[PDB]
């Protein structure tokens, strides 16, 4: 029941941020644009 | 259907698979029919090493290459099984298996089912060998007839080496043979051949040696050199240290006890040389004409040596295992292995044994004796390429001449024998069965086909083949309707018909009594394959 | 990963195709080598020799098949060789037109393959009453109605140029070995040459080996053997034994016993009043001159195999310990031993009482075309313990297998439903050797087959076809009859293979372990 | 080890000889594709999902598209492939009936080829068979109906056609279809009937305008004078502009009066070409060659419509629908040669400003969700277009019944030809009938019902109420079989004969041949 | 016959996939769910918003379904129905492209 | 000798240089065979293009194919000669050639010098053109025959 299967295209090539985990990852970066600003 | 079995395997398929084994023979044969007779051509060989062998003889060609073609490999098995069980006749069977399968398969390409020319091959070969045990004519071997057997050796030693070569080794090859035979009929060929080669002088140097010329000498300088009446003494038990072969090491604490082992370890072999030299007095002491001469299987000490030179011994160490037996049909005593139980009884007598010295090298002879049955062929001869090449000469008529022996018959040369079956086999196939027909064009074949030798013969000789051919064919329907039938076969000196018999060129039996029997078994199976295949592991 | 990747799996009608495909293109490959017409598949194997013969497990033996279908169809005719010895050629054409006539007709109209399987088990406890019933009884020891059998069974390969020989050195060999025999203690010695004419068992043994000592003699009258399963050296100590030596005297006294030991042996063997002595391991040096005043000529370091072979012939018994060598343990009735020297090369023989072990010395026209002799012999061979062993035999040439095809063709009908179809194609099966008999004769197989099916219904359980005519024949007044046996396992395995490779339906590729 | 070779005369082939490559290696390689397209036969077959050399997806229920789709090797299977080709060009359908039928035709042909027969023994007998088939074909006819030009008729004859393609709407369907040769028929043109395919809404939402539907942008206004009715067209070849010579025009300007003169005469040069066509009284001008922005000015006051756009295919499909006359000659806007249409107004389709020309050439509009199952829908109407016109050309229409009955009474009466004909022969007849088992065989196990239960029951049922019994799907008819005569279930004679005949020849060329030789790439 | 060697005739040139049966239908269906299991958080007023980042470094936010569907680039052909599905609804209603 | 004026040249020599000809012309007769008379089989013809050619014809196999034999080369261009100047023929021509190598080789192979037996080709050509205007019926075709003409057709 296990087929290597291609969904969207070049899959390989394609990462996928998800959930809690990329919304820290979206804020802290957003952070570190701030931390080069605020002085 | 064969392709899904495995992707990656050779076949050669149907008919492909006849033609890729016929022109294979055929061409084995083109290359090998230029080795036929006397009219035949040297052909020089060069291995990678870069070492020349030079040989007419069609086994040698056979067994110095490298084979590619499974079909050539097959064909040259039954020239090695014709080597190995006659000696001659490695040639006859390569292109009568070429013709053999060429005259076969021009009836095929016509559209002739194979196992009807198979059946066809079978019962002519039947036919063979029953015209065979009538054609030959009996020599009373049992007279042993001097001067017939030199005309076997002539006949058979001219067909590989010089026209003034073989009239030098003609009766070294009969003696020898003839220094063999025993009245109760038998012949251990390896015995009183032994075939000694030296690098030195000539090939037309050979010398014929009633005794027997050994290839080492007497390792100390002191040694006689020549000894004038040799009582020949033949041991086998090792005259060296040697260790137990349990674990021998010892142990030992004054620097006296040293000296006092340092001979106790020599005594063993001084006690056993002591038995020997006892028997070299109670027979050598009364007569100063009587010498005494060893030849020994095993080793002889540096320590013993000195030992043998002291009493005017002649001492020889590590002579060839098989020089023993070879040395009691010399001499005559028996060879002893101990030394522990030896009597004066057993000593062999030669009349003559000396040592000849070339630069470095030492062969020492055993001449002039009382009664010898075993002999020696000393093959002398300048380089390294003929010491062989002379060798394989004297072979293939050292062997030749045995048949003559062994067998009690012979049959006349020249080809004549082939002929004779050709015109015998083109008559009786109406008389054989009143045959399947079909049965009848496989005669036809097999019988026309025989006639290789005659042509490959006059091929070999310049004059026109189909010309000679049918001069052969010609003068003996003047003797078939003469009545009295005497032998015909191809002179091949002027192109003419000739009389074998008369004309003194000789052939043995079993030679072409495993000849047709071979090459009808190899060339009568090679047409009923159908396919070649190739599969198996990596 | 989620199973390991790299793996092609072959599913349903898709995996069905590739086993009957891979089984029946088998078949494919020794269709031509079937029966008296057939040829000689020349092969050339993986480090450089060379095979050609028709003995069809022979052919198969030396080609390499990756497709398991296949491996799972050779290797099945090695079974029946290891059983009958002929028919290797047979089972696999069989097992191919079960797969072809039986399967494509009948899965590739739904039938599920668990009815078929038990529709064609029915098919074969029928095959086997049948051929049993079609079969009559022999006499095993009608030395000369036995001669039929082997001449039958050999007009096959190139061997029947010489039947009226090989039957009697086939016949003669198992006579020998007959409480039931084994044919492994029949050395089948080839010598290039001569010609088969030459041809003789020997009842008894012969060797490569020459006499050890020149003095000893090369014949001997009627020799007393002593058989030994020892070498005739010193031995060692197995537990590792080193000597120490302090006193002067000592080397010699040590370095005779090993002298002395062999004489405490020769004085134990010489003890028997012995004239010939055959060692399985090797002989000393010393060994030799206390058995040349013993007058026993010596044979040294023969084959293990070699040495039951020729106890069993001289009927002296092997004794590993010299020490309790007994009066029994002597060749009692050998007729003769001598060296007779066949062309370079020595051989003793060891001729002349009650045998059960022997030596086929065989004579050809090469050392390649001689074991495709000794192919024939070791398949007339069999024929014939067979037959000792299972008295009855098959009206062959077609005959038998035309007789399982009408007698199918009947119950199929008498049976109907839906288990029909698989059996009516056990019986499409059996006629596929008529069928490839008529081919490789050259006739027309529907014309004949015809003329056979029909003349087979009320003309005789006897009615096959002969070989080089191409036509119906009685086989009764013809003389073409192959062991009962044969006819029974060819069908056993041959069902049993398509019902195994029936199963399978799925074919997961790169497994490991 | 190693082996020598056979004969080099060639640069690098394979030869598949002594008719392996044909007697079975051949056989084989068919059935591969002939268990392809043997469950897509009928209304219980299913569609196949191809992805072409492009990456372009591609949805067929039918063998001939499918295979077209397809890139293909072994030369005996292009063989039957260029026979599915054969009849998609000549009939429209029986694509699917040429490959099982040719496909059996081999595959039964194996067991004949093993029994002992010649390859030259079963081609002889499988053409004596097929000129049977086709004569005792001529005497099964029902219904020859021939009611002129007939709306009701043509609805009972295209239903089973557009079944076995898109089973889903067979109704809905064949009455967009019937409607639409309804609107041309008074040789009936396959080319008189057009399809436009725009996305949204359902099968159902689907429309038959007596006209065209053009999505190219309008121009100038939109004719509301659609609403009044009786509107005047003209076509035009030549480019709606101001007339160049093909020689190089080049404009040599001597004196200054020359300048304002030209230019302001370039006004007027083009202003009273298209007032010579406002005084003839046109209200819709189709230009399929160019427009000048000048000129479009000046009709942009004179109150007209302007449709540039249209290939030479859109300007003889309306030019049939209207009634005009294209003109190259720009001189000559003849009221004997204009047109006139119904109505030419902006609807707006899937919110696409397309151009209607409605009310002769009629256009069916197909609507639905997928641009790709759209495509094989109107592959589905072009069978049975094409079938409509293979019922005037030839001088019988007539009708055989489908469902399996037609080739089961087939294969009992190849059968009773074949008992008739003694000698060696006999077999090849009789095999050729157990091959048309397959057309029913297909039918029943695309349904998924006992194939060694449905055909004795429908052959003891077939042994004159016999002749209408063929397979039917469902549970109540799991039992077996429906009279054909009374669900409107009918193929037609000129279906079944194409086939029957190419599917014979295509199974003979690959029987002709017993050495096949082919080059490197 | 010229060759010692003659392989096999090919049905469908090298590098041509095919599958059937059960596999076929349950993979395609498989496929599908993919699809719209990540289509599924942007429904409703609590739907959750995607950010995908195409091929050539264009960067969209959206919770629009046929503007996701379009900027994932599909390419199994029975998932391509999905974006057909979706599509066609922008085309003639606006709304519901994701539901 | 030869081998010096040129390193990298091949050559056929002597004896061999008839036998690669005649095993040549004997195998190009072998591969055509199968097209003699009515009792011939059809072959298809695959190019790499994937074009199938499909016809009985001498000259359709000869012209659809890539020749390498040198020797074979040389006869195809006389089947082309055939069919340019006759039509028919083509085949006839070229097992015309490998049986008549085939039955000459028979002799040479013996012994035979090949131009005793060219001589004997000549010689036998030439009486077997004076036996053809000899052989031949004379049809009056000044009269047109209607139906002999239509089993020209059919042969
Ligand atoms: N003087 C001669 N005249 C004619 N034939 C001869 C003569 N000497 C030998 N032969 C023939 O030559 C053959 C020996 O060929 P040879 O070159 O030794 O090859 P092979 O290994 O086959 O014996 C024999 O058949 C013999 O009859
Ligand atoms: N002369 C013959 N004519 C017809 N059939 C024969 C003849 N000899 C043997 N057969 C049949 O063919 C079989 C022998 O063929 P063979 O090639 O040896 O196959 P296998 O190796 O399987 O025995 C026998 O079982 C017999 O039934
Ligand atoms: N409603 C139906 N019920 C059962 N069978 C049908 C029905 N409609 C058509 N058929 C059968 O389907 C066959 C046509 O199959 P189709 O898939 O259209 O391929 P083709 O038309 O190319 O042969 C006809 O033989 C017909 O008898
Ligand atoms: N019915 C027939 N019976 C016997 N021979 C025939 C028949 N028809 C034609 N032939 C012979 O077959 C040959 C025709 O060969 P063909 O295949 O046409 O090749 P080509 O004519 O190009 O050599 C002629 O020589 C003719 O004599
Ligand atoms: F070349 Be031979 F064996 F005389
Ligand atoms: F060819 Be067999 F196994 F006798
Ligand atoms: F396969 Be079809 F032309 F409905
Ligand atoms: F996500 Be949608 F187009 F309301
Ligand atoms: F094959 Be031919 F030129 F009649
Ligand atoms: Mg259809
Ligand atoms: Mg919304």
């Amino acid at each position: 029941m296990g087929r290597p299967f291609i969904i969207v295209k070049d899959q390989g090539n394609k990462k996928r941020q998800h959930g809690l985990e990329a919304k820290k990852s979206h804020i802290l970066a957003a952070r570190s644009v701030a931390s080069i600003i605020k002085t | 259907s064969l392709q899904l079995l495995n992707p990656k395997a050779e076949s050669l398929r149907r008919d492909a698979a006849l033609k890729v084994n016929v022109t294979s023979a055929e061409g084995l044969q083109s290359v090998l029919e230029t080795n036929l007779g006397p009219k035949g051509t040297l052909k020089m060989l060069v291995d990678g090493a870069g070492n020349i062998k030079l040989t007419k003889d069609g086994k040698v060609l056979l067994t110095e290459m490298q084979i590619q073609s499974p079909t050539a490999v097959l064909i040259a098995r039954a020239a090695a099984a014709q080597d190995e069980i006659t000696g001659d006749g490695t040639t006859t069977v390569v292109c009568l298996v070429g013709e053999l399968l060429r005259q076969a398969h021009r009836f095929i390409q016509e559209g002739v089912h194979p196992r009807i020319i198979t059946d066809g091959f079978e019962i002519a070969r039947k036919e063979s060998m029953k015209f065979l045990d009538e054609f030959k004519i009996s020599k009373t071997n049992l007279s042993n007839d001097r001067e017939f057997l030199l005309q076997v050796a002539r006949s058979s030693l001219l067909t590989k080496v010089d026209a003034d070569l073989t009239e030098v080794l003609t009766p070294i090859v009969t003696d020898a043979v003839l220094s063999v035979y025993d009245a109760q009929a038998d012949n251990l060929d390896l015995h009183m051949v032994e075939i000694m080669q030296m690098q030195h002088l000539s090939p037309k140097d050979t010398t014929f040696i009633k005794g027997l010329v050994l290839d080492h000498g007497g390792r100390h300088p002191d040694m006689p050199t020549r000894v004038k009446n040799a009582y020949v003494l033949i041991l086998n038990v090792s005259l060296e240290y040697e260790k137990t072969e349990v674990n021998s090491g010892f142990f030992y604490s004054s620097a006296d006890q040293r000296d006092k082992l340092a001979a106790s370890e020599r005594k063993f072999v001084d006690a056993k040389l002591k038995k020997i030299i006892d028997l070299k007095n109670e027979v050598c002491g009364m007569d100063p004409d009587k010498g005494f001469v060893i030849i020994n299987q095993k080793g002889i000490d540096p320590m013993s040596l000195d030992v043998f030179a002291k009493h005017n011994i002649l001492a020889l160490r590590r002579a060839k295992r098989r020089n023993m037996e070879r040395l009691q049909l010399v001499t005559g005593g028996e060879a002893q292995n101990s030394v522990e139980d030896l009597s004066p009884q057993i000593l062999g007598f030669s009349g003559l044994v000396y040592q000849e010295t070339i630069g470095e090298e030492k062969f020492t002879y055993v001449t002039e004796n009382t009664d010898p049955k075993s002999c020696t062929i000393l093959i002398k001869g300048s380089t390294h390429y003929a010491l062989a090449q002379t060798k394989d000469a004297v072979r293939d008529g050292l062997r030749a001449v045995a048949n003559v022996l062994k067998d009690k018959n012979i049959i006349p040369g020249a080809g004549a024998f082939y002929i004779a079956l050709s015109r015998y086999l083109r008559s009786a196939n109406m008389n054989k069965l009143g045959a399947k027909g079909k049965t009848k064009t496989g005669i036809e074949a097999f019988a026309e086909a025989l006639l290789v030798i005659p042509k490959t013969l006059v091929k070999n000789s310049g004059f026109d083949p189909l010309d000679v051919l049918a001069m052969v064919e010609d003068e003996l329907d003047d003797a078939q309707d003469s009545d009295e039938t005497r032998y015909v076969g191809v002179d091949l000196n002027i192109g003419d018909s000739c009389d074998p018999t008369i004309e003194g060129i000789w052939d043995s039996y079993r030679v072409l009594r495993n000849a047709i029997t071979g090459a009808t078994g190899i060339a009568s199976n090679l047409l009923l394959c159908d396919e070649l295949l190739r599969a198996g592991r990596s | 990963v989620f199973m390991n990747a790299s793996q092609e799996r072959t599913t349903g009608r898709q995996a069905q195709i590739s086993n009957i495909t891979a089984a029946k293109a088998v078949a494919d490959v020794i269709r031509t080598c079937l029966g008296p017409k057939a040829m000689l598949k020349m092969l050339l194997d993986p480090m450089g020799g060379l095979v050609l013969t028709n003995d069809g497990h022979a052919i198969l033996r030396e080609i390499d098949v990756a497709h398991p279908a296949a491996k799972s169809m050779l290797e099945l005719s090695r079974t029946q060789d290891e059983e009958v010895g002929d028919g290797t050629t047979t089972v696999i054409i069989l097992a191919g037109e079960i797969l072809a006539q039986c399967a494509p007709y009948l899965i590739e109209k739904n039938i599920h393959p668990v009815i078929i399987i038990q529709a064609l088990k029915k098919a074969l406890t029928d095959a086997l009453e049948v051929i049993k019933q079609v079969s009559k009884p022999v006499d095993v020891e009608n030395d000369a109605a036995m001669k039929k059998l082997i001449q039958a069974s050999i007009g096959t390969k190139y061997v029947i140029h010489w039947s009226e020989k090989m039957c009697e050195l086939a016949l003669d060999a198992v006579k020998t070995v007959r409480e039931i025999d084994i044919k492994r203690y029949v050395r089948v010695e080839k010598i290039p040459g001569g010609d088969v004419l030459d041809s003789r068992v020997l009842k008894g043994v012969l060797l490569n080996k020459d006499v050890v000592h020149p003095k000893m003699s090369r014949h001997i009258e009627n020799p007393r053997v002593v058989l030994l399963d020892c070498p005739l050296e010193y031995k060692k100590g197995e537990s590792q034994t080193n000597i120490e030596i302090e006193k002067e005297e000592d080397w010699n006294r040590i370095l005779q016993i090993e002298e002395e030991q062999v004489q405490l042996m020769c004085e134990q063997i010489l003890a028997v009043r012995p004239t010939l002595v055959i060692t399985e391991k090797g002989v000393s040096d010393l060994a030799q001159h206390y058995l040349l005043k013993g007058g026993c000529s010596v044979l040294r370091r023969v084959k293990k195999s070699d040495n039951n072979r020729i106890a069993r012939v001289t009927g002296a018994t092997i004794v590993n310990r010299v020490e309790d060598l007994k009066e029994s343990d002597v060749g009692t009735n050998c007729g003769l031993f001598k060296v007779e020297m066949i062309g370079d090369e020595y051989f003793s023989f060891l001729d002349n009482g009650s045998g059960k072990a022997c030596t086929i010395m065989l004579r050809g026209g090469s050392k390649d075309i001689l074991n495709e002799i000794d192919r024939n012999l070791q398949d007339a061979m069999a024929v014939a313990r067979n037959v000792m062993l299972s008295p009855s035999l098959s009206p062959g040439g077609g005959a038998t297998e035309m007789a399982v095809s009408v007698k199918l063709a009947e119950k199929a009908k008498q049976l109907e439903g839906i288990q029909q179809w698989p059996y009516q194609a056990v019986a499409d099966a059996m006629e596929c050797i008529p069928r490839t008999l008529i081919q490789n004769a050259g006739g027309d197989p529907i014309r004949l087959l015809s003329q056979l099916r029909a003349k087979h219904a009320q003309g005789n359980f006897t009615t096959g076809i002969d070989g080089d005519k191409g036509k119906i024949v009685d086989m009764v007044s013809y003389g073409i009859w192959e062991p009962e046996v044969i006819k029974q396992q060819s069908v056993k395995t041959a069902i049993e293979s398509a019902c195994l490779l029936l199963r399978v339906d799925d074919i997961v590729s790169g497994v490991r372990k | 080890p190693q082996n020598p070779n056979a004969g080099l005369f060639k640069q690098g082939y394979n030869s598949y000889s002594n008719a392996d490559g044909q007697i079975i290696k051949s056989i084989a390689a068919i059935r591969e594709l002939h268990q392809m397209c043997l469950t897509s036969m009928g209304p219980c077959g299913r569609n196949k999902i191809i992805v072409n050399h492009l990456g372009k997806i591609i949805i067929t229920n039918d063998a001939a598209t499918m295979l077209r789709e397809l890139d293909i090797v072994h030369p005996a299977v292009k063989v039957l492939v260029m026979a599915t080709e054969q009849q998609k060009i000549d009939m429209g359908d029986g694509t699917n009936l040429v490959m099982i039928l040719a496909g059996e035709l081999l595959n039964v042909s194996e067991k004949l080829i093993s029994m002992g027969l010649s390859a030259v023994e079963i081609i002889q007998g499988y053409n004596m068979a097929r000129k049977f088939t086709l004569k005792e074909l001529d005497e099964m006819v029902v219904g020859e109906i021939t009611d002129k030009n007939d709306k009701n008729e043509l609805l009972k004859m295209i239903k089973p056609v557009i079944s076995s393609k898109k089973y889903g709407s067979e109704d809905i369907l064949s009455e967009l279809v019937s409607e639409a040769v309804s609107h041309v028929l008074p040789y009936f043109n396959v080319d008189s009937i057009r399809v436009v395919k725009i996305m949204g809404g359902s099968l159902s939402n689907s429309t038959v305008i007596k006209g065209m539907v053009f999505n190219r942008e309008p121009e100038g206004h939109v004719k509301s004078l659609s609403e009044d009715k009786k509107h005047k067209v003209a076509v035009f070849t030549c480019p709606l502009d101001i007339a160049n010579t093909e020689t190089k025009g080049t404009v040599l300007l001597h004196n200054a009066q020359e300048m304002l003169d030209f230019s302001k005469g370039e006004e007027k040069q083009i202003d009273a070409m298209m007032k010579e066509i406002a005084d003839m009284g046109v209200e819709c001008i189709v230009a399929g060659a160019g427009v000048g922005e000048l000129a479009l000015h000046y009709l942009n006051r004179y109150g007209i419509l302007v449709l540039k756009v249209p290939s030479k295919f859109e300007l003889r499909r309306l030019c049939r629908v209207c009634g005009a006359t294209p003109l190259p000659r720009l001189g000559a806007p003849t009221p004997e040669e204009l047109g006139l249409v119904e109505t030419v107004k902006t609807m707006e389709i899937g919110g696409d400003r397309v151009t209607v020309f409605k009310q002769r050439t009629s256009t069916i509009i197909l609507r639905g969700a997928t641009q790709n199952n759209l495509d094989d829908i109107e592959r589905a109407i072009d069978d049975g277009v094409a079938a409509v016109k293979g019922l005037m050309k030839p001088s019988g229409g007539k009708l055989l019944p489908g469902a399996g009955a037609t080739e089961i009474e087939l294969i009992s009466r190849i059968t009773k030809y074949g008992e008739r004909t003694p000698g060696l022969l006999q077999l090849a007849i009789k095999q050729f009938a157990v091959a048309f088992e397959v057309v029913p065989r297909t039918l029943a196990e695309t349904a998924g019902l006992d194939v060694n239960e449905v055909l004795p029951n429908l052959y003891a049922a077939h042994n004159t109420d016999h002749l209408y019994k063929g397979v039917d799907i469902d549970g109540e008819s799991d039992e077996g079989v429906k009279d054909i005569r009374e669900e409107n279930i009918y193929d037609m004679l000129a279906t079944k004969k194409f086939a029957i005949n190419v599917a014979t020849e295509a199974a003979t060329t690959v029987l002709s041949i017993d050495q096949i030789i082919m080059a490197k790439k | 016959n010229f060759g010692s060697q003659t392989p096999t005739i090919v049905v469908l040139k090298e590098g041509t996939d095919a599958s059937q049966g059960k596999g076929q239908i349950i993979s395609n269906i498989n496929a599908c769910v993919a699809v719209q299991e990540a289509l599924k958080p942007t429904l409703g007023p609590l739907g959750s918003d995607i950010l995908i980042v195409t091929s050539n470094q264009k960067t969209t936010i959206s919770n629009d379904g046929a503007t996701i569907l379009k900027l994932l680039d599909v390419v199994h052909p029975a998932a391509k129905t999905l974006v057909d599905i979706s599509r066609a609804q922008d085309a003639e209603v606006g709304d519901g492209t994701t539901s």
